[PDB]
């Protein structure tokens, strides 16, 4: 007579269930995205609904044990992680209606068109055409155009049906025990644990602004570059002491700076590092680029692939007449079952993403004994982070040359490692404030701070402070533009992109130490050293059994996130670009206007 | 001659609770004929020489037939603890005999799944050695009389293997025969 017991054998029963059920969905979807036919959507819908319901029975009874009577922390993770219902607190009625708008918010999105001018027709939709004007044109005015038709398309008809979702969500979030729904969001880095161990909720939004204020030395030096290069561009509409205008930036959103390389290069005349023609002069194929990532994988000291992984797995795209998705990913179906589906060329940029998919194989694999409820990563932020470190140390050049690419006459120079470090800072530093500023707006509308009658106010005004970016044209309420990006029209979670970018530093340093590197960080390669994989190895096996913090402390050494190994990587480029802007100025003042 | 080629060439085998025995006596037993079948994950023997196993003599042989899974072959042996050793097939402290055990994906295997090879998962005490379990009453945990009915706190006793061909390595189905001999 006691919870303890009553909630193993719940647990035990649950776990030996729910393995089927999860397994037969995963092969109907697989099913699904290998060959696409109607019998097969069919199939997809019959196993989905059926997970669906068992789920919400099981999570119907679970409720029944409290858990703070729990004193075992193992089977209190896996109880707690189960009481979690959703939306089915709600009303009947009220469960219906935030369905339909969720339904209505994304059909927009994905059908949103507009007009062309001097003719009716060259209506251009979002992914197939305006993708390719903001990544290739330069002119001024398309671009205004575009960015401008864009946001009174879509913006326009999303601003009432985000009225009625935050209230929706807002009393979703206050009918399960949560102060708004931000804090619902909040509630993934929650971790219990010893008396040092012990992160609330309440402690995430301190951790942000402190680790952003030591990126923002970096990013006001980089900003302050690319102004300038934008004044060769468009003589006359840049302002030397001011921000910079949303359409200009090489994306319909301003999320990326990758775009803008072919304008900002610091020695145009030396050609990048490109392999491709030499993976083709050798003879290379579709498997051999698996096969040498698996060396890679087993040179560190971690396991090989199973027997099987070879024989289910599509590694290219199929040539019996059958319609694929074609986007890579990688697959952990359950029960000793692992596939990664792509379609694979004799790119380098496929030889890259090989390894980073394969990343996700070895980490699904390392915890494949971990009870089933315990299945994932720590946090959010840690299954991309583990495996873009392979991709990082899988580019260096020494890394190319052992394998065979490379001959010994390549020597690498100065200009080629600012040219490099340039690239990688454009995509992964221009990223962190949009991120940080999207995902604070949100958090302070969920609670009701900014009324209704002042969100566009706001954005745009921090939008300058932040960011450093002005709004092209005027607008007043009835535009949405928030509403415009892919995860703000589909409720999805922001935060992850912030954290990843901090923890695949953290560790790349961290793995540097280990295998005795001496250097400069960004050409580190952790090749044929095992003592870095067993430091990897203790992570790996984890899972969700413990407090993120260990998992952490397991491989950094710390207990929470730090900039410095951030700001380690990018160290010459910092110099080089102090010493570049001796006469100029950095900085942004938030009064000029480009529509005055 | 002792039928050893009818146990190791069984077409069908039985589940692991209700488990099959055998007794094999009064013949003369070619224990060369268990290296004739295919390679075997593992042949672990206690007490007994192999080499020395046709060079002794024995009054009865008892074979024990059984399918279970790959992670779950290790618990086959004395002393250790885990879910099949201590609910459905417990083994001797000093036992005294062999172990063969090999992977039989093929034959026991398909594509829809195998839902007839099941196991006990529940059990009030642990086993004494070589004990056989059949009932299939519904289990107790709580204080309210489950009244013969799969209700709340009320658990039905067995659970199927979803025997399917695409699984692993250590899920796949495999096939275990173990010999006890006897000497008095
Ligand atoms: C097992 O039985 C089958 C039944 O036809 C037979 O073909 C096979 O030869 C037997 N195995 C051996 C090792 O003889
Ligand atoms: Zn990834």
């Amino acid at each position: 007579s006691t919870i303890e017991e009553l909630a193993k054998t719940f647990l035990e029963k649950f776990n030996q269930e729910a393995e089927d059920l999860s397994y037969q969905s995963a092969l109907a979807s697989w099913d699904y995205n290998t060959n696409i036919t109607e019998e097969n959507v069919q199939k997809m819908n019959d196993a989905e609904a059926k997970w669906s319901a068992f789920y919400e029975e099981q999570s119907k009874l679970a409720k029944t044990y409290p858990s703070q009577e729990v004193q075992n922390l193992t089977v209190k993770r896996q109880l707690q992680a189960l009481q979690q219902s959703g939306s089915s607190a709600l009303s009947a009625d009220k469960s219906k209606q935030l369905n339909t708008i969720l339904s209505t918010m994304s059909t927009i999105y994905s059908t949103g068109k507009v007009c062309n001018q001097s003719n009716p027709q060259e209506c251009f939709l979002l992914e197939p055409g305006l993708d390719e004007i903001m990544a290739k044109s330069t002119d001024y005015n398309e671009r205004l155009w575009a960015w401008e038709g864009w946001r009174s398309v879509v913006g326009k008809q999303l601003r009432p049906l985000y009225e009625e979702y935050v209230v929706l969500k807002n009393e979703m979030a206050r009918a399960n025990n949560y102060e708004d729904y931000g804090d619902y969001w909040r509630a993934d880095y929650e971790a219990e644990g010893a008396d040092g161990y012990d992160y609330s909720r309440s402690q995430l939004i301190d951790d942000v602004e402190r680790t952003f204020s030591e990126i923002k030395p970096l990013y006001e030096q980089l900003h302050a570059f690319v102004r300038t290069k934008l004044m060769d561009a468009y003589p006359s509409r840049i302002s030397p002491t001011g921000c910079l205008p949303a359409h200009l930036l090489g994306d319909m959103w301003g999320r990326f700076w990758t775009n803008l390389y072919s304008l900002t290069v610091p020695f145009g005349q030396k050609p990048n590092i490109d392999v491709t023609d030499t993976m083709v002069n050798q003879g290379w194929d579709a498997e051999r680029i698996f096969k040498e990532a698996e060396k890679f994988f087993v040179s560190v000291g971690l396991p090989s692939m199973t027997q099987g992984f070879w024989e289910n797995s599509m590694l290219t795209e199929p040539g019996d007449g059958r319609k694929v998705v074609c986007h890579p990913t990688a697959w952990d179906l359950g029960k000793g079952d692992f596939r990664i589906k792509m379609c694979t060329k004799v790119t380098m940029d496929n030889f890259l993403t090989a390894h980073h998919e394969m990343g996700h194989i070895q980490y699904d694999m390392a915890y494949a004994t971990q009870p089933f409820l315990l299945r994932n990563g720590a946090n959010e932020g840690f299954h991309e982070a583990v495996g873009e470190i392979m991709s990082l140390s899988a580019a260096t050049p020494e890394h190319l040359k052992s394998i065979g690419l490379l001959p010994y006459d390549f020597h690498e120079d100065n200009e080629t490692e600012i040219n490099f470090l340039l690239k990688q800072a454009l995509t992964i530093v221009g990223t962190l404030p949009f991120t940080y500023m999207l995902e604070k707006w949100r958090w302070m509308v969920f609670k009701g701070e900014i009324p209704k009658e002042q969100w566009m106010q706001k954005w745009w005004e921090m939008k300058r402070e932040i960011v450093g970016v002005v709004e092209p044209m005027p607008h007043d309420e009835t535009y949405c533009d928030p509403a415009a990006l892919f995860h703000v029209a589909n409720d999805y979670s922001f935060i992850r992109y912030y954290t990843r970018t901090i923890y695949q530093f953290q560790f790349q340093e961290a793995l540097c130490q280990a295998a005795q590197h001496e250097g400069p960080l960004h050409k580190c390669d952790i090749s044929n050293s095992t003592e870095a994989g067993q430091k990897l190895l203790n992570m790996l096996r984890l899972g969700r059994s413990e407090p993120w913090t260990l998992a952490l402390e397991n491989v950094v050494g710390a207990k929470n996130m730090d900039v410095r190994p951030l700001l380690n990587y990018f160290e010459p480029l910092f110099t080089w670009l102090k010493e570049q802007n001796r006469n100029s100025f950095v900085g942004w003042s938030t009064e000029w206007t480009p529509y005055a | 001659l002792c039928p050893f080629d009818e146990v190791f060439n069984a077409t069908r085998f039985a589940s692991v609770y209700a488990w099959n025995r055998k007794r094999i006596s009064n013949c003369v037993a070619d224990y060369s004929v268990l290296y004739n079948f295919a390679p075997f994950f593992a042949f672990k023997c206690y007490g007994v020489s192999p080499t020395k196993l046709n060079d002794l003599c024995f009054t009865n042989v008892y074979a024990d037939s059984f399918v279970i899974r790959g992670n779950e072959v290790s618990q086959i042996a004395p002393g250790q603890t885990g879910n099949i050793a201590d609910y459905n097939y417990k083994l001797p402290d000093d036992f005294t005999g062999c172990v063969i055990a090999w992977n039989s994906n093929k034959l026991d295997s398909k594509v829809g799944g195998n839902y007839n090879y099941r196991y006990r998962l529940f059990r009030k005490s642990n086993l004494k050695p070589f004990e056989r379990d059949i009932s299939t009453e519904i289990y107790q945990a709580g204080n309210k009389p489950c009244n013969g009915v799969a209700g709340v706190n009320c658990y039905f006793p067995l659970q199927s293997y979803g025997f399917r061909p695409t699984y692993g390595v250590g899920h796949q189905p495999y096939r275990v025969v173990v010999l006890s001999f006897e000497l008095l």
